[PDB]
């Protein structure tokens, strides 16, 4: 996260680290969406390009912490996958579209202050949050530069931007699954995810029942913090019956 | 960078 | 899990479990064309 600041204690009760068994190493950030699935994005795990293609042996999932590289004897938890879900129509050939996976835990991990899930949007909450102008809060251990890693869970707020200034931040093909984030250079207000924040949440606080919401997962974007450029995220709601589905049809 | 885990979390 | 979440979903043990503020949602709540 660049220009965020040190979370508080059980800001993020819901942020999970991937962690990598060997070489042990800090791989992406997801969120805990019930006491068995995890949520992050699919590039965390697969990316062909660069020959990536994690399998259940090869991660583990960390809840409940705060620093970065401590592990936090009582208060983290660290779980094992059973079973990990690509969108079957991810696109990693192009745009990332569909940035999106979720991972079943060998074992319900038990809530406590620090371990609690987040809510998923429905319909209406979508609607009336996912406006520009509005904003939303990023959480992750990763860099604090594009080229500078935290010892503390870091948080900013940002601004949903409009489609299209999102749209000419860039070359890519934007799809309907994916909305961007952050100040416009106009704006003289900075913060953006980076390299390491990846799969984690972009969350939103309803006014009308204070519960917190994750619209977006931290899924691309061009550098960290370029003026003139945006962060992009999964449009959570928008693949919702996805998860539903893999949910209903594989357990809960 | 990182401490070490518990080697149960590895088996 | 699904739908709005869980049941328990989107309240924090520390904080609104016990009616206390996080330093910067003030922000996210004025922004909404302020909250309450
Ligand atoms: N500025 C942003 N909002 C931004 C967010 C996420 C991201 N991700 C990458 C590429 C990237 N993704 C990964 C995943 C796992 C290991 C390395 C790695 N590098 N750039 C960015 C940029
Ligand atoms: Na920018
Ligand atoms: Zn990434």
């Amino acid at each position: 996260i660049v220009e965020g600041s040190d979370a508080e204690i059980g800001m993020s009760p819901w942020q999970v680290m991937l962690f990598r068994k060997s070489p042990q190493e800090l791989l992406c950030g997801a969120s805990l969406i019930s006491d068995r699935w995890v949520l992050t994005a699919a590039h965390c795990l697969l990316y062909p390009p660069w020959d990536k293609n994690f399998t259940e042996n090869d991660l583990l999932v960390r809840i409940g912490k705060h620093s970065r590289t401590r592990y936090e004897r009582n208060i983290e938890k660290i779980s094992m996958l059973e079973k990990i879900y690509i969108h079957p129509r991810y696109n990693w050939r192009e745009n990332l579209d569909r940035d999106i996976a979720l991972m079943k835990l060998k074992k319900p991990v038990a809530f406590s202050d620090y371990i609690h899930p987040v809510c998923l949007p429905d319909r209406e909450t979508a609607a009336s949050l996912l406006q520009a102008g509005y904003k939303g809060r990023v959480t992750g251990w990763g860099n604090l530069k594009e080229t500078g890693q935290p010892s503390v869970l870091q948080v900013v707020n940002l601004p949903i931007v409009e489609r299209p200034v999102c749209k000419d931040s860039t070359r890519i093909r934007i799809t309907d699954n994916m909305f961007c984030a952050g100040y416009k250079p106009d704006e003289g207000k900075r913060g953006d995810a980076c390299e390491g924040d990846s799969g984690g949440p972009f969350v939103m606080k309803s006014p009308f029942n204070n519960r917190w919401y994750q619209m977006g997962i931290v899924s691309w974007g061009e550098g960290c913090d370029r003026d003139g450029k945006y962060g992009f995220y999964t449009h959570v709601f928008r693949l919702k019956k996805w998860i539903q589905k893999v949910i209903d049809q594989f357990g809960e | 960078d990182f401490e070490e885990i518990p080697e149960e979390y590895l088996q | 899990t699904f739908g709005s979440g869980e049941a328990d979903c989107g309240l924090r043990p520390l904080f609104e479990k016990k009616s206390l503020e996080d330093k910067t949602e003030r922000e996210l709540l004025e922004s909404y064309i302020d909250g309450r």
